RNA sequence: GAAACUGCGAAUGGCUCAUUAAAUCAGUUAUCGUUUAUUUGAUAGUUCCUUUACUACAUGGUAUAACUGUGGUAAUUCUAGA
RNA sequence: AUUCAUAAUAACUUUUCGAAUCGCAUGGCCUUGUGCUGGCGAUGGUUCAUUCAAAUUUCUGCCCUAUCAACUUUCGAUGGUAGGAUAGUGGCCUACCAUGGUUUCAACGGGUAACGGGGAAUAAGGGUUCGAUUCCGGAGAGGGAGCCUGAGAAACGGCUACCA
């Protein structure tokens, strides 16, 4: 599923794709606003904290 | 071509529209009605204003021949006709081009097509361009 | 039916305008203003249908928007502005002044007046109340509000209004024997001094009127508009002087003036 | 001067006669029984504060469209995060 | 015709309005501060009046029908009191209380291939028949109900639900 990530300090954005049910899984049952650590989702993101802000489903 | 004779009845000095307005009574024996251009040119040559400031119209020739009766205008300037004249009239004369446009229902449709877009459009050009990958 | 009505089908338009049945469909609906719909003469009508100064309605906006026309003093730019009885219409260009007063047929006549008379107007006072803070006001038939009138000004009296400034400069009481102009009913347009008032508590006072032909009629007090003293109007009257000739008398006047 | 915000309008018009028989409608009344955009005419010296160490009036606050940019859906005048 | 217009007293208010707005012009004034003044008219603004309205409302007037004679209070029918609600009167709604209201001078019920009116047709007169339909009024937007916006809609080229 696509992650649409923003770095509001810089004004940047780029998307990232993930084909890993286990990595993906970390975001499950979390809500908008809840914070999420990085290393789980990818080693790229080791450290990085993400705030979940929204998104679309299929349809 | 036969004496003609152009009369002008019921005349009125009309200062709040910068012109003198009147009826035109054209006798024309042995002449199958006169014409608007001949009448602008002659009424110009009498009201001391010049052709392109005279306006003529209405006009229907009398039953059985002989006479036609119209209506005439004559502005104080060529700048005052060009501003107080209906724009289809200046067209008839040759002192304003017929700016042609699309159909009336071509235009309406464009208005409506345009209603389905919010904002600029080009923002929607690029985003629809990505579909061309999926 | 849901809200304010904005159109007027010609045919429903008031007759004293004299619009032709055909050529269109709607008549101009008078704007909200100083005179009731049904007793008004919109600028469109005056500039084109009476003065013949405009041929189009589109040309009437052309004339107006140059502020050529100005009502009761002020400039005014509203194709269908509700001009009304006693108002004063002015064209600076063409050096022309006008008053709206009635025919004998109950129509608004083209009546030319002097620059001098264009100074002022006449207003029937329609109510006199005590305003907020104890300031007394009068209110005239054309809906002007005027603060601090003379105490002896009561309802139905007529009033000479400055125009240039809003103030009052005179008032004629409603007494037996005072020049009157009739503003409604059949007797609309007639003129005649006043004989006597039928009181009638709680429902329409009748005003018996006689003119300068020793002819007599009657209207509701609502329809009666004082304008001075017998002999002495306070404004110039139209030719006719509001005397009403029989259909016979009118026939003869028109066929006595026959030889070109 | 596009776009967008703001304001106003979309309660007029046009169409039809299904319902409706004291209803509607007509003529005639009433508001000392109320609402009223607008037009027109009037209409406002007072706003702070235990009232000498004083209050932005030379004019106080952000949050948003359009926009830039990242996106979602087969699909609409759908719209999300930044 | 009023407890009216208007004003005065004691207070009350999640305190309404009392211009932080825009355009053309740029001039006067002396203690020379970029001081102090100041032209035309836009948009706005509270209250009142006016105008365009609206909403209710008085009196009288409707086609056929008794093989419709009694009708009205189930769960307001008719009135009184107080309140609530409304823009506001009012059983409009709710409490309490009472027993009223309409009818052979045809109530109540049924029918209408019934929207009303201005009008139309037919020509001795009296009448008879018609009016979906150019103007006025009313109602509706497939059927019902609900409501947002707003000065104004119970709006449908508005939304919401149910039914088709
Ligand atoms: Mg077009
Ligand atoms: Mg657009
Ligand atoms: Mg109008
Ligand atoms: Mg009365
Ligand atoms: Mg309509
Ligand atoms: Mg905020
Ligand atoms: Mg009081
Ligand atoms: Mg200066
Ligand atoms: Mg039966
Ligand atoms: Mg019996
Ligand atoms: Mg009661
Ligand atoms: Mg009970
Ligand atoms: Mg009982
Ligand atoms: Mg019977
Ligand atoms: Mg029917
Ligand atoms: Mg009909
Ligand atoms: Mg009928
Ligand atoms: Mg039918
Ligand atoms: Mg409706
Ligand atoms: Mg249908
Ligand atoms: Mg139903
Ligand atoms: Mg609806
Ligand atoms: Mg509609």
């Amino acid at each position: 599923m696509k992650l649409n990530i923003s770095y509001p300090v810089n004004g940047s954005q780029k998307t990232f794709e993930i084909d890993d049910e286990h990595r993906i899984r970390v975001f499950f049952d979390k809500r908008i606003g809840q914070e999420v650590d990085g290393e789980a989702v990818g080693d790229e993101f080791k450290g990085y904290v993400f705030k979940i802000s929204g998104g679309n489903d299929k349809q | 071509s036969d004496a003609v004779t152009i009369r002008t009845r019921k005349v009125i000095s009309n200062p709040l529209l910068a012109r003198k307005q009147f009826v035109v009574d054209v006798l024309h024996p042995n002449r199958a009605n006169v014409s608007k251009d001949e009448l602008r040119e002659k009424l110009a040559e009498v009201y001391k204003a010049e052709k392109d400031a005279v306006s003529v119209f209405g006009f229907r020739t009398q039953f059985g021949g002989g006479k036609s009766v119209g209506f005439g205008l004559v502005y104080n300037s060529v700048a005052e006709a060009k501003k107080f004249e209906p724009t289809y009239r200046l067209v008839r004369y040759g002192l304003a081009e017929k700016v042609e446009k699309a159909s009336r229902q071509q235009r309406k449709q464009k208005k409506n097509r345009d209603k389905k877009i919010f904002g600029t459009g080009k923002r929607l050009a690029k985003k629809v361009a990505r579909r061309n990958a999926d | 039916a849901r809200g304010p009505k904005k159109h007027l089908k010609r045919l429903a338009a008031p007759h004293h305008w004299l619009l032709d049945k055909l050529s269109g469909c709607y008549a101009p609906r008078p704007s909200a203003g100083p005179h009731k719909l049904r007793e008004s003469l919109p600028l469109i009508v005056f500039l084109r249908n009476r003065l013949k100064y405009a041929l189009n309605g589109r040309e009437v906006k052309a004339i107006l928007m140059q502020r050529h026309v100005k009502v009761d003093g002020k400039v005014r730019t509203d194709t269908t502005y509700p001009a009304g009885f006693m108002d004063v219409i002015t064209l600076d260009a063409t050096n022309e002044n006008f008053r709206l007063v009635y025919d004998v047929k109950g129509r608004f006549a083209v009546h030319r007046i002097t620059d001098e008379e264009a100074s002022y107007k006449l207003g029937k006072v329609k109510k006199v109340q005590l305003g907020k803070k104890g300031v007394p006001y009068v209110v005239t038939h054309d809906g002007r509000t005027i603060r601090y009138p003379d105490p002896n000004i009561k309802v139905n009296d007529t009033v000479k209004i400055d125009l240039a400034s809003g103030k009052i400069t005179d008032f004629i009481k409603f007494d037996a024997g005072k020049l009157v102009y009739v503003t409604g009913g059949r007797n609309l347009g007639r003129i005649g001094t006043i004989v006597h008032k039928e009181r009638h508590d709680g429902g329409f006072d009748l005003v018996h009127i006689k003119d300068s032909l020793d002819n007599t009629f009657v209207t509701r007090l609502n329809n009666v508009f004082v304008i001075g003293e017998q002999g002495k109007p306070y404004i110039s009257l139209p030719k006719g002087k509001g005397i009403k000739l029989s259909i016979a008398e009118e026939r003869d006047r028109r066929r006595a003036q026959q030889g070109l």
